[PDB]
């Protein structure tokens, strides 16, 4: 269902990383498989060639935490007006305090040791259930 | 520009925001609305420095880029009891425990 | 402006805008103007209040969003508080 369209109509795009994370751009190919592309360091930009109807999403390259692009989950390049590229502004979401705490706890505790933490079982489960693109694609469908 | 503050006295902490251009006296009116004490019974501080009523929060160094929503700047507060003002007393927050082994 | 008082296990009294406290469905239920938290110490509850300020300020805003900072030493206790408060 969620897949790029094979339009062959070029669309030039600027990926702008306005987050403090290393960004992994992910292209959804014609069968809907996620294809990872080169990462963007924090604060950096890249002018890239894409196509109309193509679907992109953006993740923290290290943790796969979710990021937003133009304030939403998916970015689809559109028709260029007057030869101008489309801007893909990549930003942190306002994570819930809970998800933000899970991020920090995950970065400090090796996964073998989640169970050793003195917290209710359901928080072990929340930590183990770390962000992943597959899961989100199932969600977004 | 908004500045984000914690106004602190003893074991009391008010979270609020104000304009950089607003005055110390105007902050006292804010505290008055919350703690029911008028400006003449209030002293505001930045650290140990007593703040002048007529000055802006900006002039007293509370700026949009230092007094942030996720890291607000602290304004000290003292009340007059009868004739004289109590000393500035701010109770520290509790201490975090030691990091568990598995977080080192 | 309407304010509510949130009281930490160690007696610190945090006074925040009512609107901000209602970020938490748990707090909304404890109110529906003071709530005592017997398990949340001040070094955790202060951060919770900072988060309310942060969330209200940066929700539906296009000004670049900074990272919400959480020191390692408080992260575990903040997690538990966040989970209790559903925020
Ligand atoms: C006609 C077509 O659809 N071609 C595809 C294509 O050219 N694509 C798919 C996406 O729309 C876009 F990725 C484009 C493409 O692969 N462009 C090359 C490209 C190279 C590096 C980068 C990035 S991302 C972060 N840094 C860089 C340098 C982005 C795009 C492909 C993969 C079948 C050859």
């Amino acid at each position: 269902v969620l897949r790029s369209v094979n339009s062959r109509e070029p669309s030039q795009v600027i990926f702008c990383n306005r987050s403090p994370r290393v960004v992994l751009p992910v292209w959804l190919n014609f069968d809907g498989e996620p294809q990872p592309y080169p990462t963007l360091p924090p604060g950096t930009g890249r002018r890239i060639h894409s196509y109309r109807g193509h679907l992109w999403l953006f993740r923290d390259a290290g943790t796969h935490d979710g990021l937003l692009v133009n304030q939403t989950e998916l970015f689809v390049p559109s028709l260029n007006v007057d030869g101008q590229p489309i801007f893909a502004n990549i930003t942190l979401p306002v994570y819930t305090l809970k998800e933000r705490c899970l991020q920090v706890v995950r970065s400090l505790v090796k996964p073998e040791n989640y169970r050793r933490l003195d917290i209710v079982r359901s928080l072990y489960e929340d930590l183990e259930d770390h962000p992943n693109v597959q899961k989100d694609l199932e969600r977004l469908t | 520009m908004d500045v984000f503050l914690m106004i602190r006295r003893h074991k009391t902490t008010i979270f609020t925001d104000a304009k950089e251009s607003s005055t110390v006296f105007e902050l006292k009116r804010i505290v008055e609305g919350i703690l029911k004490r008028p400006p003449d019974e209030q002293r505001l501080y930045k650290d140990d420095q007593l703040l002048d009523d007529g000055k802006t929060l900006g002039e007293c160094g509370f700026t949009s880029q230092t007094a942030r929503p996720q890291a607000p700047a602290t304004v000290g507060l003292a009340f007059r009891a009868d004739d004289t003002f109590e000393a500035l007393c701010i109770e520290p927050f509790s201490s975090p425990p030691e990091l568990p082994d598995v977080m080192k | 402006m309407m304010y509510v008082k949130l009281i930490s296990s160690d007696g610190h009294e945090f006074i925040v805008k009512r609107e901000h406290a209602l970020t938490s469905g748990t707090i909304k239920a404890m109110l529906s103007n003071e709530v005592n938290f017997r398990e949340i110490p001040s070094h955790v509850l202060s951060k919770v209040c900072m988060y309310f300020t942060y969330k209200v300020r940066y929700t539906n805003s296009s000004t670049e969003i900074p990272e919400f900072p959480i020191a390692p030493e408080i992260a575990l206790e903040l997690l538990m508080a966040a989970n209790f408060l559903d925020c």
